[PDB]
């Protein structure tokens, strides 16, 4: 059959089966070469048996996917984060259903936002900041606000802390001219 | 077979036929062939006998 | 006469595309600096003798006026069992696999066998028309095939074999089915050489091209 | 003061795109799952390692305008605002010299080098200028001679002494940096530390994804290689196997990590240690902020560890 | 009462925590992959019979 | 192996074969012995850490007190006083801020 | 503050003067070796402590 290219299939070479993505490649093959492998063992592409052409065989997108959630005895609400994946590629696999696993009520909506951490949908991108409740990775974290009366998840920068300043002299000093006393706690195991 | 006698069960199935005598071997779990694919065909468990 | 291998008779040990690696295995090579035998076309003095294979063997030969043409390869190296016998034919590369009545000291004439029967494969390749060349071959035996590498480059010697590193590139892989113990060189000055493959490991060094430097 | 925060997908590891070889995993019950969870616990405690050390101050404070302090020159450690980099030139010297089939990967850390690289910045800038209660309460500006005046009264040395040999003294500081430059742009044994557990993560990661390879008695390391030439008996036979002997593969690999995570917890838990005592006030105990009578230090941002620069009186 | 781990990602993690009640924060509930569509099969030119 | 129940192999199956099944089903179980102790002696570590660290505290914040900062609190260390809890220490921190 | 540096071999100790045992151990690949090793870089520490 004709090669089906840019796209997970399940291709079958005279010695060679698998699924995976078939791309164009110009790796120097030798004369008396058939495929090769990466520099672990596994196949890194093929010389096509017809045309003698040779392609790249990619993975299929896989990985990890958690759910970012408040507390289930405050509200009913989730956002779904893909581990290291393109959102083109978490959209177009929702809207031509080829995802497992796929849930039975399941949509995509307007709430993608891509972070280094993964595909992020379901939360509001904000560009604002705040303490860091739920965190996500690369300096992004999750948290649950009030968003103009309706509470939602929303995807912000963390703050790194308080901003403030003080003034630097060579012929004045700061000294405290009062105390409290405080007490704090502290628990081991 | 000898264990059969200390045993409880629900209830008890028997299947009868006649078969050749080659084809006697055909009737267990796994296997493949004229009686085990379009005649009578076993489940992936135990039978009793 | 014996020499030393230098870093000759590398070769491909399979079909697989590398690039930019170290890859270490295990197989049939000519180990560094192994006794080599030279043998030698001198006058009146022509070194033809039947030599033991040991499941592989190493080639190598200097020419200026292509003397040697060919090997014969089988067990009792006469007709009463399977043989093949590799030739340049002037014109052609031919391969045959018979109970050949072979010369027993073979050589504008083909004299290598008298008769042949029993032929199980037959192969003719296509046509053709100091020392200055060597060339260089690895024989191996596997699963009943006769696995040949063959490798070539400029030389400027006159009796010894010039120390140095070559990867030779694989040719054939003939689905003899015989039994190959002891070989022949065919002939038509000129030298050649002949060492022995062992199961050694090596640590072979394959550069951005996928080529063993 | 972190390792890298790896992931494995267990049924990618173990079965490759195998049916029957998942059925004959999931005969073993909870498996993946826990190796799941022991992993992601580490990948959490490798998260608290760097906030625990970094985090010391509640608020952040801007770069000074100048960073000329009483004749001490602190150019090389704050970062310079004229480049588009937001770390100090030792810090990039620092930071310059330290999808697979295999199922395993790798996640970031939530804080990235630049909020990191931050917080030391406002540690510099606090020491500087906020005085002695930068780390306990409101920052309280002084002069950065009188900060040095007190110091040297805590080693043992009469005030007067400071101030009488100030130009000496800032005079050694300023080429006292420049000599560590030089030390670290030409050398290699540097962050020695740190380039060690980012090999030994290597070389772990290695092991796990060669042993894929094995055969473990087995007619073929490959699942392919079994299904495509047996009858289902054998076929589950030969699966079973491999199976086994890769699930114990994982186990090995997921107790060392264990192992190695608990290691640079100690490790973190020092680093907070030293950055309280040696840069937010002045220890006094001997030989654990540097080799001599401790004046103060400095942090500095580094690739999955702190460096800290030891100011000693001898 | 019960819990249908397919229905959406708020029944995957109920399901995998074993309860009814979810505290708070962020979860890894599962892998996730992406199906193959159609076959590519290849073979060698001359066919010698 | 037929049943994670060991009565329900040996008292039907042949005695012979039932060895077979039994020692498949035995390797099972010990394997998951030496991972739950492997844990624990890992999980001990961690807490004689947290041990060492709290009789350091008890001695250095609660009978002395502590001129190291932050050890014993954010503030100028003046007084504390532990109190028992749930397999565990609770310490009061009292400091001059 | 410091313990014996415990060595051993492991093909000795596996296949003490056995090859056809030896010939299965290779079928582990590497293991024994990675094994060694690991053993090694403990031992390594105690001369630093
Ligand atoms: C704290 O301590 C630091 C370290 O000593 C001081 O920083 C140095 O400040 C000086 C002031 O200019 C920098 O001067 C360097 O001069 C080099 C030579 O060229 C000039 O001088 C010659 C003298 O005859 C002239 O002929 C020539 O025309 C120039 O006038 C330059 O090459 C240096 O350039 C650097 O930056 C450019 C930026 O793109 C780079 O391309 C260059 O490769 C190079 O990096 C520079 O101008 C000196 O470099 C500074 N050192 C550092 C490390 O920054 C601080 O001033 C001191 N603080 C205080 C308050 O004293
Ligand atoms: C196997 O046999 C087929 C015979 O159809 C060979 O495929 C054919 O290869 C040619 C050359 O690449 C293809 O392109 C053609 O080039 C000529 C050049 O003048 C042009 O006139 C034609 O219009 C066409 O462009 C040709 O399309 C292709 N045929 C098919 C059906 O794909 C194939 O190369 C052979 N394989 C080997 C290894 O020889
Ligand atoms: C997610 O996937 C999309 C789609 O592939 C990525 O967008 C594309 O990114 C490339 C850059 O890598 C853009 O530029 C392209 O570069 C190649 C280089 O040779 C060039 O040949 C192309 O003509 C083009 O210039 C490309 O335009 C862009 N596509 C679109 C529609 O904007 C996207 O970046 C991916 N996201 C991540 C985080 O990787
Ligand atoms: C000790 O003196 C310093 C320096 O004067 C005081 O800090 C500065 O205090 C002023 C007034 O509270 C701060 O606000 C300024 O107000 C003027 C009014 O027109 C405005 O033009 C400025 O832009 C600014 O808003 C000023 O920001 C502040 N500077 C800093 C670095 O904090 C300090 O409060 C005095 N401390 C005590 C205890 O009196
Ligand atoms: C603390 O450091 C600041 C650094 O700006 C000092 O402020 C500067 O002090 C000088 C001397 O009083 C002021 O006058 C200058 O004198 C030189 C003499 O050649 C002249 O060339 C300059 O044009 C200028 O007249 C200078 O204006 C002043 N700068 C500012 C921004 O006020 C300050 O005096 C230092 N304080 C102490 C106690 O040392
Ligand atoms: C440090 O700041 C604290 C702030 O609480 C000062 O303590 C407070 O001082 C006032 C005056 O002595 C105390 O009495 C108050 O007087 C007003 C007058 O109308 C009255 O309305 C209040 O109800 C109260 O009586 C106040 O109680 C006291 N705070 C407390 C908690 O007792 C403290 O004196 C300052 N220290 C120094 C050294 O200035
Ligand atoms: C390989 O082929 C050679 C052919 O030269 C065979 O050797 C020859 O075997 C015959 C039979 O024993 C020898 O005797 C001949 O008998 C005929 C019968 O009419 C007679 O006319 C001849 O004059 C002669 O007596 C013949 O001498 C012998 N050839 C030589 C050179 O000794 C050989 O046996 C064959 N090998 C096998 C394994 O078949
Ligand atoms: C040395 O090589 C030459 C050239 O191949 C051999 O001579 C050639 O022998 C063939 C018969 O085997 C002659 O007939 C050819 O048959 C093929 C069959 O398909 C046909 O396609 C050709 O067109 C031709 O009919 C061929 O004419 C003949 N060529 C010459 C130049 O003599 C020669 O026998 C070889 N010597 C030895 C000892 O094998
Ligand atoms: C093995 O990889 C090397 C890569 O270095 C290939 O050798 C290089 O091949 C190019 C193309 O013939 C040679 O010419 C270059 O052309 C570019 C065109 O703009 C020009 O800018 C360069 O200056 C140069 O002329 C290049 O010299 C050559 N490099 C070497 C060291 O020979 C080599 O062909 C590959 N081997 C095989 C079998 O493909
Ligand atoms: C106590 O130790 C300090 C430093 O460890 C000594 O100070 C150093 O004294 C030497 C000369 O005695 C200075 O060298 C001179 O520097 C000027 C600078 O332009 C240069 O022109 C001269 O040719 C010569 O090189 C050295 O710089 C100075 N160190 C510092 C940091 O200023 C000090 O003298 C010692 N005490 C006694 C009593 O010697
Ligand atoms: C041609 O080769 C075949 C075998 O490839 C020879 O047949 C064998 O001859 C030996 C002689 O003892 C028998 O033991 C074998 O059983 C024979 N094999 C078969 C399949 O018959 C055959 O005799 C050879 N012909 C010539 C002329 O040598
Ligand atoms: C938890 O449930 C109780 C039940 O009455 C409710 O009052 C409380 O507000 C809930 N918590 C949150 C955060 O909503
Ligand atoms: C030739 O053979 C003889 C046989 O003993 C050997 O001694 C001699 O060295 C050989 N010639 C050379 C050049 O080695
Ligand atoms: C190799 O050849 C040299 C030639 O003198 C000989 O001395 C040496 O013993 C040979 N090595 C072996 C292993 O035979
Ligand atoms: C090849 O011939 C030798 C001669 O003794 C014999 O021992 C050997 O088994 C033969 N090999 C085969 C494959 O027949």
């Amino acid at each position: 059959t004709d090669l089906i290219k840019n796209q997970c299939v399940n291709f079958n070479f005279n010695g060679l089966t698998g699924t995976g993505v078939l791309t164009p490649s110009s790796k120097r093959f030798q004369p008396f070469q058939q495929f090769g492998r990466d520099v672990s063992d596994f196949t890194d592409s093929v010389r096509d048996p017809k045309t003698s052409e040779i392609l790249d065989i990619s993975p299929c997108s896989f990985g990890g996917v958690s759910v970012i959630t408040p507390g289930t005895n405050a509200s009913s609400e989730v956002a779904v984060l893909y581990q290291d994946v393109n959102c083109t590629d978490v959209s177009t696999a929702i809207h031509a259903d080829q995802l497992t696993p796929a849930w039975r009520i399941y949509s995509t909506g307007n709430n993608v936002f891509q972070t280094q951490a993964g595909c992020l949908i379901g939360a509001e991108h904000v560009d604002t900041s705040y303490e860091c409740d739920i965190p996500i990775g690369a300096g992004i974290c999750a948290s649950y606000h009030t968003v103009s009366s309706q509470k939602s998840i929303v995807a912000y920068t963390m703050s790194l802390g308080a901003d403030s300043s003080i003034a630097y002299s060579n012929n004045t000093i700061a000294i405290p001219t009062n105390f409290s006393i405080s007490i704090t706690t502290e628990v081991m195991p | 077979a000898t264990k059969l006698n200390d045993l409880c069960f629900s209830n008890v199935y028997a299947d009868s036929f006649v078969v050749k005598g080659d084809d006697v071997r055909q009737i267990a779990p796994g296997q493949t062939g004229v009686i085990a694919d379009y005649n009578y065909k076993l489940p992936d468990d135990f039978m009793g006998c | 006469t014996q020499h030393t291998s230098s870093m000759r008779g590398v070769y491909y040990p399979d079909e697989i595309f590398r690039s930019d690696t170290l890859y270490l295995t295990q197989d049939l090579f000519l180990p560094f600096y192994s006794n080599v035998t030279g043998f030698h076309t001198i006058n009146h003095t022509f070194d033809n003798p039947v030599i033991p294979f040991k499941d592989g063997i190493y080639f190598a030969a200097t020419e200026k006026s292509n003397v040697v043409r060919g090997w014969v390869f089988g067990s009792t190296m006469n007709n009463k069992s399977q043989s093949v016998i590799i030739i340049n034919n002037s014109t052609n590369v031919v391969i045959r696999a018979c109970n050949f009545e072979l010369c027993d000291n073979p050589f504008t004439h083909t004299m290598i066998f008298d008769n042949a029967f029993n032929c199980t494969f037959e192969y003719i390749s296509d046509a053709f028309s100091n020392f200055k060349h060597l060339r260089e071959f690895v024989f191996k035996n596997k699963d009943g095939f006769l696995y040949v590498y063959k490798g070539y480059q400029p030389i400027d010697v006159v009796r010894d074999l010039p120390s140095g590193f070559n990867t030779l590139k694989p040719i054939f892989k003939l689905p003899l089915g015989i039994n190959i113990t002891n070989f022949r060189a065919i002939l038509t000055a000129a030298a050649y050489f002949v060492g022995y493959l062992k199961p050694t490991t090596f640590m072979l060094k394959y550069d951005e091209n996928g080529t063993i430097t | 003061v972190s390792m890298a925060k790896t992931s494995v997908d267990c049924n990618m590891y173990i079965c490759g795109d195998s049916t029957e070889c998942a059925n004959l995993l999931l005969q073993y019950g909870s498996f993946c799952t826990q190796l799941n969870r022991a992993l992601s616990g580490i990948a959490a405690e490798q998260d608290r390692n760097t906030r625990e050390v970094f985090a010391q101050v509640k608020q952040m404070y801007k770069t000074p305008t100048l960073k000329y302090f009483g004749g001490f020159n602190f150019s090389q450690i704050l970062p310079d605002p004229l480049k588009p980099t937001k770390r100090s030139f030792i810090e990039d010297l620092l930071f310059n010299k330290v999808q697979k089939f295999n199922g395993l990967t790798v996640l970031p850390p939530l804080l990235t080098d630049d909020m990191i690289a931050a917080y030391t910045a406002a540690l510099v800038s606090g020491t500087a200028t906020a005085g002695w209660t930068f780390g306990a309460g409101a920052a309280l500006q002084i002069p950065f001679a009188m900060q040095m005046a007190y110091r040297f009264n805590g080693i043992g040395v009469t005030q007067n002494v400071l101030y009488e040999n100030q130009k000496q003294i800032a005079n050694q500081f300023n080429k006292a940096i420049s000599q560590i430059q030089e030390s670290l742009t030409t050398t290699s044994t540097a962050l020695g530390k740190l380039q060690d557990v980012v090999n030994q993560n290597a070389q772990a990661l290695n092991t796990l994804v060669k042993q894929l390879s094995s055969n473990f008695g087995a007619i073929s390391s490959v699942l392919n290689d079994i299904l495509s030439r047996l009858d289902p008996p054998e076929a589950e036979v030969q699966i079973d196997r491999l199976i086994t002997g890769r699930l114990q593969s994982l186990q090995t690999y997921v107790t060392q990590q264990l192992i190695r995570a608990a290691e640079i917890r100690a490790s973190a838990n020092l680093a907070a240690t030293k950055m309280s005592e040696c840069v937010l006030g002045q220890s006094k105990r001997v030989d654990f902020c540097g080799k001599g009578y401790h004046l103060m230090s400095f942090p500095q941002a580094a690739p999955h560890g702190v460096v800290f620069l030891h100011v000693t009186y001898v | 009462d019960a819990v249908d781990c397919s229905q959406n990602p708020l029944a995957e993690l109920k399901c995998s925590v074993k309860s009814f009640e979810i505290d708070k924060g962020i979860y890894q509930t599962s892998n996730f992959r992406v199906v193959p569509s159609g076959d590519v099969v290849r073979f060698p030119n001359i066919t010698n019979l």
